[PDB]
């Protein structure tokens, strides 16, 4: 083990997300509340929703794409668009409707890790070809250091600040505007499949092909908490709104959810078979939804997390899916090649 | 893996195999040799499975539930009222879930034997989760009967698997 | 060593070894069929188990066309390394390219089929 230095200028950066980071936990907390409590409102209002969402919800339409697998699929912060990409391809589609969409491009890369919005006229996605490529839409630049495919790839909650997390044992986190590399990270000793980052900006988690989920401390640049549960590759990573809690899913048909602030260690939900790919929380406001290749959807409380109830559109398998912000959309890309709204 | 060879690599080898044994047996005539013609399961995680059933009233049923569980080193549980778990490497489990779906036949009709004298009886099974834990705080594999639901939750209480109960 | 990128199917050194080893014993039982000629044909007739390729090939593009039929079929498909690989566990002393395990009435091989089925299920993300 060594303490590596060097890279003055990002150490300013640490300085940033600190100032940044360590505001936002009051506000978190003023959000948090339990100062009113009256039970008999959460228990029928909360439950209410968690039925209403876990026993209705059907399919819209369905719609296609390509002919490769849809290997995922995001929602603008209005909740407008969607991206979707294939294994080699991806279109911007209208929320609401779908069908036609606005306008596709073929990238000149071939089988797509990851699509993601800026919180705030961009993107970014991470492929095959190890190049993360910032897009601009419309009513600007590439990055290097990759070797590897790229499998997952986020911005910061901040703004600032991109972290892509690839296969050869490094996620690197990357400035936005500089287009730099800000830290080149070392630790898994295989592939690493997912990084997420926790809502207050302070920890990002990241996943692994080895089942060590690895916590880490962006600003001293520090190993935290290991944190072992699974026992195959773990490849999704989803971090709670709250905070204090992460989620994890894996090829072993098995989500983790781990509170670090309680003590709570691990709570097992047993969802699926057949793997797990993409974890979701609700973003606005408890829900968990998840994607493995049981063709099956589910829905999950935060509290008990007693599965719910489950959705079968799909006639084949499922890479990924994302939910609306206010919660009355889930949009899911099939296995097949459809992109399937869910109500 | 396996390797294969042509038509071509047998002769060779067929002869070469026969010329070898032949010439030695020539030689023993001539030198007047020869008249002239232990559970299993991981340390570091545990595999675990989760298997939930209407009854399980027949007897034949509960015995090879009680012998598997022993016989390999599988830890865990059961219960039920008036679900299954077990944990062990991930080979263990895989013949007990084996047994539990594919061979077992829990709609299979049998003749129990109560207090007073011999009666017929005449359910379904399936699994719930198959994953990851941190530990296991399973020591033995003990079966047991509860007569509500919420002991029940309380013998898993014990064990913080109150969870793993699915109505 | 790396490999053409659009070899989309591949599998590493261990699910390299079963597949051989299915491929070989699939060989002995008689549900394999070796080339891509004969390979296309049991996608077109709908007997194809799963579809194996060597990323070996010269021409890459000489058997690209079956991730696509066998997308449409919903066959499995994976690549190795080897076409020299591939050709022995073939039976053959030559290179095969592609190859195809094909669905046979009550085989004994129908639990491993299943088996080395979801595992090439799970590389395709």
């Amino acid at each position: 083990t060594w303490y590596h230095e060097g890279p003055n200028s990002l150490k300013v950066a640490r300085l940033w997300i600190a100032n940044y980071s360590l505001p936002r936990a009051m506000k978190r907390l003023e959000e948090a509340r339990l100062h009113k409590e009256i039970p008999e409102t959460t228990r029928t209002s909360q439950m209410q929703e968690l039925h209403k969402s876990l026993r209705s919800l059907n399919n819209f339409c369905s719609q296609i794409g390509d002919d490769r697998p849809i290997s995922y699929c995001h929602f603008s912060p209005n909740s407008k668009m969607l991206a979707t990409a294939c294994w080699s391809g991806l279109c911007k589609l209208w929320s609401v409707p779908d069908c036609n969409l606005l306008h596709t491009l073929r990238g000149h890369n071939t089988n797509v890790g990851a699509i993601v919005f800026h919180p705030k006229v961009n993107l970014a996605s991470c492929a095959a070809d190890g190049s993360v490529k910032l897009w601009s839409l419309d009513s600007v630049a590439d990055i290097e250091g990759h070797t590897v495919r790229v499998a997952r790839v986020m911005w910061h909650p901040s703004g600032r600040f991109l972290g892509t997390t690839c296969y050869d044992r490094s996620w690197r986190l990357w400035d936005l505007e500089a287009q730099e590399e800000i830290l080149h990270q070392e630790g898994h000793s295989m592939g690493v499949y997912d990084i997420a980052f926790h809502q207050d900006g302070s920890l990002a988690g990241t996943g692994g092909l080895d089942a060590f989920g690895r916590v880490w401390d962006l600003r001293t640049g520090r190993c935290i908490m290991f944190l072992e549960g699974h026992l195959k590759e773990i490849y999704g990573i989803n971090f709670s709104p709250n905070g204090y809690h992460i989620a994890t899913g894996s090829g072993d048909n098995t989500c983790k959810v781990w509170d670090l602030r309680q003590r709570r260690c691990v709570y097992t939900i047993p969802a699926h078979q057949n793997l797990v790919t993409g974890v979701k929380f609700e973003p606005i406001h408890n829900f968990l939804l998840t994607g493995a290749y049981d063709n099956t959807a589910k829905i999950w409380t935060h509290p008990g997390w007693s599965p719910l109830k489950t959705l079968a559109g799909h006639e084949g398998k499922v890479m990924g899916l994302d939910i609306s912000s206010d919660g009355q959309l889930i949009a899911t890309c099939s296995y097949d090649r459809t992109f399937k709204l869910w109500m | 893996l396996g390797v294969y060879l042509t038509k071509k690599e047998q002769k060779k080898l067929r002869r070469q195999t026969r010329r070898e044994a032949q010439k030695e047996l020539q030689e023993k005539v001539r030198l007047g040799l020869m008249p002239p013609p232990l559970k299993e399961d991981i340390s570091q995680g545990v595999h675990i499975s989760v298997y939930r059933v209407r009854n399980l009233s027949n007897p034949a049923k509960k015995f090879k539930i009680e012998a598997n569980a022993g016989q390999l080193y599988l830890t865990g549980v059961v219960v039920l009222h008036k679900v299954v778990v077990v944990e062990g490497g991930p080979k263990a489990q895989k013949k007990f879930k084996r047994l539990m779906l594919h061979r077992i036949k829990w709609d299979e009709q049998t003749s129990n034997t109560k207090g007073d004298d011999d009666e017929e009886s005449d359910n379904k099974c399936v699994l719930v989760w198959e994953g990851t834990a941190k530990d296991r705080s399973f020591g033995e594999m003990k079966f047991k009967q509860c007569p509500t639901e919420n002991m029940a939750r309380e013998h898993f209480k014990k064990h913080g698997a109150e969870h793993y109960w699915d109505l | 060593a790396d490999v053409n990128p659009k070899a989309y199917p591949l599998a590493d050194a261990h699910l390299t070894k079963k597949l051989l080893d299915l491929v070989q014993q699939s060989c002995n039982y008689k549900q394999l069929r070796k080339g891509a000629n004969e390979a296309t044909k049991t996608l077109n007739r709908g007997i194809s188990e799963f579809i194996v390729m060597a990323a070996d090939a010269e021409p890459l593009e000489i058997i690209l066309h079956l991730p696509l039929l066998c997308e449409d079929k919903n066959v499995p498909y994976v690549f190795v390394r080897s076409k020299q690989a591939l050709g022995r566990a073939c039976g053959v002393s030559r290179p095969v390219i592609a190859c195809s395990v094909t669905i046979k009435e009550g085989s004994q091989l129908k639990q491993q089929i299943q088996s080395i089925q979801q595992s090439i299920e799970r590389l395709l993300v």
